[PDB]
């Protein structure tokens, strides 16, 4: 099935890999070869975790968990029933996510759209990879990435915040942190915003941009307009998960001691050592 | 009975049918693959009276 | 869409087909349960 | 005296009963543009079937 | 009197006063029960040791 | 709403009730009395 | 003295003197029994031992 | 609301009911009296 | 008194009817069967020692 | 809804019902009377 | 919206149906009260 | 929308059905009763 | 009285009260489940004179 | 009565019913299930008298 | 004193009202039922000398 | 908006809606001193 | 009763009647196979005799 | 008498009806199996010690 | 919409007919029921 | 949408598949009884 | 003096003063409440003579 | 904006209404003093 | 609100049931003194 005025927006063109081979839909879905390659990987790293759970102790849903290698295999692949299992599923996660974002350059080459969605989502899979690829590399096994299970992976959470003894001192989580509630303040003004010019009391005339504008600069003090919202917006959410990046890279391969000694150099400035 | 194609299109159900048939098989054999009797990769060699069985309730 | 003669020559295909993967699917669980009873 | 139903597990299934009408909530808001779906078996409305196109009021002259 | 029934609906009184009368039996029965000791004395007539 | 006509229609039946009603529960009364007096 | 009820309507006075007699009566019936001592004697005279 | 004449029709019977209402209540005191004097 | 039936469907009466005495009636065999002792000496008749 | 003609009708079976329903009712209880006399 | 007449027609049914909830809320408060008084 | 005798069909069929949906319950909390009473 | 149908919309209010009623009455429900006194799946069998009551001491 | 079907319409008002009874028989079955007295899958079988019940009033 | 309605809007006002009323006297109960005292759906069926009381300033 | 002559009835309305508030309270508040005061 | 099919579409209808039975027969045996009395995967071939039972209340 | 089936449809009665019958007859049998000790008295001769 | 009066009339009789056999057939059962266990 | 023709044929395919499920599952029931009653 | 209701809108002045009593009276309700001295609702049966007073110079 | 004969108007309920809440409060306050004295 | 000429009659009713409840409190408290004098 298609919107009521989509048909017109299906022509061939646009990818990346494959050309005609693949450019057709299925339902509301676009394939593409990278459209393929996703169906892939997702099927092969959801089956696979399926498996994990067969060979753990239930099928209960919070409960499962699908862990990393012992530290002792280094950066070789373990053995399956010992971590390895976590580690094939991790190459379908990259798999699937790099698709994802390739498969959106194609879409959106194809609606004569900006890039801006593929590489707004490159944020995410650079947190991803940093937790899974990059720190585990660094720090040279694969058994520092995090289990795959939706409560183990909290309890990984929580053991690596400690082992910096006060992680709230992280100064890149600090920022981090500040990114993402500030992300979460600036969408619930935006959000507000439009529904209230769009949305107006009963028999009120629909709003328009000046009183948008206005509304907003007895907020702020200062006018962000249309565009500018939105790139506060897109600054603020993908800002949020780069420092998230920074702050969990840092935390082990350059610093090894407890956060809140980190500060040290602050207190040392020669204006008031 | 086969006026139910002139309400749903044959090329649409077949694909529902097999999508639902492919998972619910893979469930099925996850599912007794996790368990202890039917874990036959291991044990499939296991004769019936060699096969486990889950716990009885114990008489008093 | 379809002819209901279409309709009736598909349903042909569908209920003969449905019933011979239940025939095979029957015979699976004949030797399954042969193997290993699970009542 | 109920040991096992305690009032955050009460509450959260009031939460979730919330969260799946809000879900519904916005996916029938979700369809104003675009729906009836055309399909070469006749329009689709998917689920939920979709609130009605809102037509807006302009400001009458300025 | 009777003009005191004059713009009503006949059926929304005969519910409303049935409803009334359902319930004001219904409580006076289940104290009834609790004061004057019976059916109590009607299950120990029949009862098992 | 009720006309006069059917207000004093319907005052006939509703006090005929009224007085049936409270006939039945007079026996009820005076069997219960005979059979366990509460004062 | 009849023509304090002439701004209202009769159906909204039997229905306010009404639910005020239901009250005051409920009220007054529970208060009794428990200054009485009744029904609690008459409990007391069919309770089984 | 009500004219004076509705008005005074309805004082008729609302001080008829309310006096019988009285009358009612006085004998059950009466009663209630010779049954558990209170003072 | 036949007035009473003029504004209502037939059908809904009967069903409100026929749901009041099947309510009743269950609740009054409940009842019945534990103040009585029946089916329980029933059941202790055929019995197994 | 229902005409007076109708009503009329209606009214009689419904008495005719009631009355059979109360006759085979007090049967059962002057049976269940005569086995387990409840006063 | 709607007349005086339909709001003051509904009315009648709005507290009637008030009525009716009252009426069976006052019976579960009399039967939880002799199962379990709360004073 | 509905004419005044559709919205009449349907409150009949709508009324019998929660009846009956009542009904069923009814027997369903006798069977439980039976079973374990909850007082 | 009835004007209130013609300030408020009936269709609006008839939402508004069956839902202050129904979230009233599971909150009233839960409230007294929570209880020890009224959790009456588990003990609603007991019988008004071993029902468990709140503990009394203002002191001694 | 049938006039609340000319305010509501009746193919809304059926298919809420039947998600308002969906949830709320669920939702005294699954109480009912986590229970001590009603885990009839797990103790169904027990009589009347032998089903758990809740501890009495404190007695000293 | 009517007059004080042509400045206010009374739809707006019930509203308000109603909302003030339904909060403060949710409040209230709350208040009371977290106390010792008038904890009533535990203790309700204490007498009043058997209710509990504070603390009095010392003297023993 | 809102005119004189309604404002005064609303008001009349109002302070009787009042007035009657306060004074189901005031039972209920004599009630629960009578169960348990708070001084 | 069939003009609930002027009510609503049966194609819609159906596709929902099969998704709430799925859902359901899933439900329901997931939550015996979570049961012990019902975990028929590893205790199917216990006697009635020998099956689990949830405890009893104990003896005064 | 034969005007209460008027408006009504002879197949929605029936299949009522038919499943009251079925319903009834059901539970009627369910119970009384449990009172006469029937079939318990038939298997009881024919069982293995 | 639904039986006229003489679809009634004629389905009427054969619900009167089917009751009663059914209700004669039932009588039948309770006495052999009751001559094999008597319940009261 | 559908004539009342195809709405009245529709049903009866419906109602017979509901049966048979209705059966087919009632087969069941008695099976898993027969092997491990719950009551 | 009335002038100043010329220089305020009383519309908007009411609101505000009733708003701002709320308050006050809640939080001194509050703070009386938390005390040791007046929290009423535990210990307001008490007479003046047994109510806490706090402390006192230690002046030997 | 009101004028001055309206504000002037308003003012005296302002005063009698602030007056009378004094008046409450004042009571309050004595009986609170009487209760238990704060010096 | 009430003219020059209501409120003549309407005073004469206020006093007239001034006094009257003014008349019962005096024999209210007559038979009060006499059951427990209170100075
Ligand atoms: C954690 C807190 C925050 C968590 C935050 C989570 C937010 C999630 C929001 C998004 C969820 C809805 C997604 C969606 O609407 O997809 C479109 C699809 C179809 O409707 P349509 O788009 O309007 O119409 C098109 C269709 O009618 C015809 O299309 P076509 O012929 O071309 O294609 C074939 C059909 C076949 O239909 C399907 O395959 C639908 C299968 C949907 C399964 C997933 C449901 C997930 C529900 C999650 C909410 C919750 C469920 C409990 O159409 C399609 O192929 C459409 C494919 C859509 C693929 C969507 C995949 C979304 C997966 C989301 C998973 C989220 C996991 C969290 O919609 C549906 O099928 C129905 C969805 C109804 C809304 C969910 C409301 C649930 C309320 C509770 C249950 C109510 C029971 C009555
Ligand atoms: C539990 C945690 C609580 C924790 C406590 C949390 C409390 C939080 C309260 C927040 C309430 C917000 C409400 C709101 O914003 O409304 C908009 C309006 C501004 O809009 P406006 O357009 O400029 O307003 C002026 C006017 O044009 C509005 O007209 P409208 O037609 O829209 O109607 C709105 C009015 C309706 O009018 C009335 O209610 C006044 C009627 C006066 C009648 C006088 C009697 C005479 C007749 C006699 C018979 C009369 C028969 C009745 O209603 C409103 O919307 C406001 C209602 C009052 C809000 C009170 C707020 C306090 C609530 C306390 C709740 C405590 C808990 C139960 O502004 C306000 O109402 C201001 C609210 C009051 C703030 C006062 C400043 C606080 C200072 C605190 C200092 C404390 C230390 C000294
Ligand atoms: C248009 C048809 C009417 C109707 C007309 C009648 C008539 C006529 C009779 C009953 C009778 C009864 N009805 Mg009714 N009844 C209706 C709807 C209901 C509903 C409901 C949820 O809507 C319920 C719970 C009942 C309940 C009851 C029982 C108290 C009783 C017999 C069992 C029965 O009906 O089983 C559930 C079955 C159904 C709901 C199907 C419809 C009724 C069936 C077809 C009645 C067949 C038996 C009847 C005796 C045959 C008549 C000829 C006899 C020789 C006299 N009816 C519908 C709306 N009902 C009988 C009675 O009063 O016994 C004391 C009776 O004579
Ligand atoms: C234990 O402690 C506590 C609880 C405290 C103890 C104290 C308890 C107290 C205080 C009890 C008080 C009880 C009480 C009063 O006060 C009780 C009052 C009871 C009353 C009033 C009963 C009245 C019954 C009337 C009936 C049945 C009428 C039936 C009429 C019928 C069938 C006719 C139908 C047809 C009509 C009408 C019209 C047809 C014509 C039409 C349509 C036309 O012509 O158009
Ligand atoms: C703990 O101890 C504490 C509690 C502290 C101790 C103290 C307690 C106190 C202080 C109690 C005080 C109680 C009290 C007073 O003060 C109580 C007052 C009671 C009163 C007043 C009762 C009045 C009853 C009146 C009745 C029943 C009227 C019936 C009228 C009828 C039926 C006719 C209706 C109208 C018709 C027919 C006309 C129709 C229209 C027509 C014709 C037309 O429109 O034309
Ligand atoms: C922990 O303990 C805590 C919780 C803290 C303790 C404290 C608790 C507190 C503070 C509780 C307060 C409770 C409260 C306060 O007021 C509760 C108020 C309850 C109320 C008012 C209930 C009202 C119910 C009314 C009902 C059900 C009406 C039904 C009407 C029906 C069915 C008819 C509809 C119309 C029809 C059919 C006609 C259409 C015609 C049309 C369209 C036409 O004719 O045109
Ligand atoms: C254990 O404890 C508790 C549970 C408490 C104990 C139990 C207690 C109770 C209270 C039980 C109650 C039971 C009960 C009632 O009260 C039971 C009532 C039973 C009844 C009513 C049985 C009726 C059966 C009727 C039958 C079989 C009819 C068959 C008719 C046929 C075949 C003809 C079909 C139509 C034709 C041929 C015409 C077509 C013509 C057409 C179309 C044309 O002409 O156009
Ligand atoms: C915690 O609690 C826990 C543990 C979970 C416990 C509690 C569980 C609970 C609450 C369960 C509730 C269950 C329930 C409640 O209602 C369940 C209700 C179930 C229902 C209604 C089932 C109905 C099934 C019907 C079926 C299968 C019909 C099939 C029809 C077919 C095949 C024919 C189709 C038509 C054709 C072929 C003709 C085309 C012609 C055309 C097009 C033409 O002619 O044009
Ligand atoms: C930490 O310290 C802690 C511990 C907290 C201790 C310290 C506490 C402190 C510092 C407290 C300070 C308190 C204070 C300071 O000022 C307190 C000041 C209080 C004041 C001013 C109260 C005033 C109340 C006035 C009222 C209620 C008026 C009502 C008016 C009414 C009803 C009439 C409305 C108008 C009408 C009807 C006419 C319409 C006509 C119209 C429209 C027309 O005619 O047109
Ligand atoms: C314990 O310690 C502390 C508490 C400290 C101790 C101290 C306590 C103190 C200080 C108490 C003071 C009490 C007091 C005063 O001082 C109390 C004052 C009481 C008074 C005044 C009572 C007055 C009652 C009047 C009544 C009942 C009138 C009824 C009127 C009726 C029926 C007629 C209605 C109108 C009509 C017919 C006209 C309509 C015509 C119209 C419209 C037309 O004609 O147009
Ligand atoms: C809507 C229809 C169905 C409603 C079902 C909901 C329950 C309604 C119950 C109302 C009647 C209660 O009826 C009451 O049942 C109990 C069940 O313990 C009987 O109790 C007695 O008999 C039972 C029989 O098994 C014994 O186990 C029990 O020890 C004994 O006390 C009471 O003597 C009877 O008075
Ligand atoms: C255990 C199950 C108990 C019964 C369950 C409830 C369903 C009973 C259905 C069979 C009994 C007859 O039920 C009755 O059917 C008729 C039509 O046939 C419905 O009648 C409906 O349609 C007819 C026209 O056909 C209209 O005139 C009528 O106003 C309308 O209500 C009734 O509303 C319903 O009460």
């Amino acid at each position: 099935a298609m919107l009521s005025f989509e048909k017109k927006y299906r022509v061939r063109g646009g990818t990346l890999i494959g050309g005609d081979l693949f450019d057709f839909w299925f339902g509301p879905f676009y394939v593409g070869f990278f459209g393929v390659t996703t169906i892939f990987f997702v099927t092969l790293g959801t089956l696979l975790c399926v498996w994990g759970a067969a060979m753990g102790p239930t099928w209960n849903l919070w409960q499962i968990n699908i862990a990393p290698p012992d530290l002792k295999y280094g950066l070789g692949l373990a053995p399956l029933r010992e971590g390895g299992l976590w580690q094939i599923i991790t190459l379908c996660a990259l798999g699937a996510f790099g698709s994802w974002a390739l498969r959106q350059a194609e879409i959106a080459r194809k609606l004569g759209m900006g890039m801006h969605i593929p590489w707004a989502y490159g944020g995410a899979i650079l947190a991803y990879t940093t937790l899974v690829v990059i720190r585990p590399f660094l720090l040279g096994a694969w058994g520092h990435g995090f289990p795959y299970g939706i409560f183990s992976h909290l309890d990984w959470v929580s053991n690596v915040g400690y082992q910096y003894l006060h992680f709230h001192y992280n100064p890149a989580h600090m920022i981090a942190v500040t990114f993402f509630f500030t992300n979460c303040l600036a969408l619930a003004m935006h959000g507000s915003l439009i529904l209230s010019v769009t949305n107006p009391p009963k028999g009120t005339p629909t709003g328009t941009s000046e009183q948008e504008n206005v509304f907003f600069r007895d907020l702020l003090g200062y006018s962000i307009g249309a565009i500018g919202i939105h790139r506060l917006g897109l600054f603020l959410a993908v800002g949020a998960a780069v420092w998230s990046a920074i702050c969990i890279v840092i935390s082990g391969p350059f610093w090894t001691q407890g956060w809140p000694e980190w500060w040290n150099w602050w207190l040392n400035l020669p204006i008031w050592k | 009975m086969h006026r139910i194609w002139l309400m749903y299109d044959p090329r649409r159900v077949m694909v529902a049918l097999v999508g639902f048939l492919a998972v619910l098989a893979l469930v099925i054999h996850f599912v007794l693959l996790s368990s202890q009797r039917y874990s036959w990769i291991e044990n499939g060699t296991l004769g019936a009276d060699q096969a486990p069985v889950g716990a009885s309730a114990p008489a008093a | 869409g379809m002819t209901e003669e279409e309709a009736r020559r598909f349903h042909g295909y569908m209920v003969t087909g449905t019933l011979g993967y239940v025939v095979v699917a029957s015979v699976a669980h004949f030797l399954a349960w042969s193997w290993r009873p699970w009542f | 005296m109920m040991e096992y139903i305690d009032g955050a597990q009460i509450a959260l299934y009031a939460f979730w009963l919330f969260f799946f009408g809000l879900i519904i909530y916005l996916r029938r808001e979700d369809k104003r543009e675009g729906y009836p779906l055309e399909s070469p078996q006749g329009p689709r409305d998917g689920w939920p079937k979709g609130a009605p196109k809102k037509t807006y009021v302009h400001r009458d002259h300025g | 009197m009777h003009r005191i029934w004059m713009g009503t609906d006949p059926h929304i009184i005969m519910s409303a006063l049935g409803s009334f009368l359902v319930g004001a039996v219904l409580v006076m029965h289940i104290w009834a029960y609790g004061q004057f000791n019976w059916p109590a004395t009607l299950k120990a007539k029949y009862a098992t040791p």
